[PDB]
């Protein structure tokens, strides 16, 4: 995955 | 709120090199990966590079086509992103954009650089009217989007102001309007404006994932009438 950090 | 400032473009040589620069405020800069993306009339929005965090060696992807050529850094000490961009070529040419967060919620200004395979589809137009329930929607050539592309949705308004929507699918990006919204619908990404205003009409990209690397739609122009 990408950059999932909200 | 949030501010991406670039710098460093400007009217260059084939073969030569330039440095451009984004300086961010307004959130923990340190905490997101980031990544220059490029404008051109000829190639639309390009994905070029992303840099991740200290916690992962400031681990870099770039896109074939600069691979070898273009090299992202960051200063998180400076809250700062850079693009070392050598033997640039006719190509290069474009508006260049620091963006990131969830995962393209904020967009720098750009910088013009003038130097003298997945397809994503998106509809190249549709016509809408205040208050209607506008669906713009988003293909890859690979075959069913699903959750693990990551669908992102951003709005280009003049003059070449970008601001982003959605990310993961369906997450709202902070700020944005309700009226906004994603979902997936028949193996497609989609976005719904729910109740269409005027100041809506605007260019639509969606973004996509595959493993390592994003992949920019073509847009879609919105013509919000009466
Ligand atoms: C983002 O949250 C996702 C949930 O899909 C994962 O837990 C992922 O590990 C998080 N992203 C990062 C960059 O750590």
């Amino acid at each position: 995955a990408p950059d999932c950090r909200p | 709120q949030v501010q991406l400032q670039e710098s460093g473009g400007g009217l260059v040589q084939p073969g030569g090199s330039m440095k451009l620069s984004c300086v961010a405020s307004g959130f923990t800069f340190s905490n997101y990966w980031m990544n220059w993306v490029r404008q051109s009339p000829e190639k639309g929005l390009e994905w070029v590079a992303e840099i991740r965090l200290k916690s992962n060696n400031y681990a870099t992807h770039y896109a074939e086509s600069v691979k070898g050529r273009f090299t992202i850094s960051r200063d998180d000490s400076k809250s700062s992103v850079y693009l070392q961009m050598n033997n640039l070529r006719a190509e290069d040419t474009g508006i260049y954009y620091c963006t990131g967060v969830g995962q393209f919620a904020y967009w720098g200004q750009g910088t013009t650089v003038t130097v003298s395979d997945i397809v994503v589809t998106q509809e190249s137009a549709l016509t809408t009217s205040p208050g209607e329930t506008v669906t713009l929607t988003c293909r890859s050539s690979t075959g069913a989007v699903t959750t693990s592309n990551y669908a992102n949705w951003v709005q280009e308004k003049p003059d070449h102001l970008f601001t982003g929507l959605i990310g993961g699918t369906n997450n709202r990006a902070p700020g944005v309007p309700a009226r906004f919204s994603g979902s997936l619908i028949g193996d497609k990404a989609a976005l719904t404006i729910t109740g269409a205003q005027t100041e809506d009409e605007a260019i639509y990209f969606c973004a996509l994932w595959y493993s390592n690397h994003w992949v920019f739609g073509g847009g879609t122009k919105l013509t919000v009438l009466g």
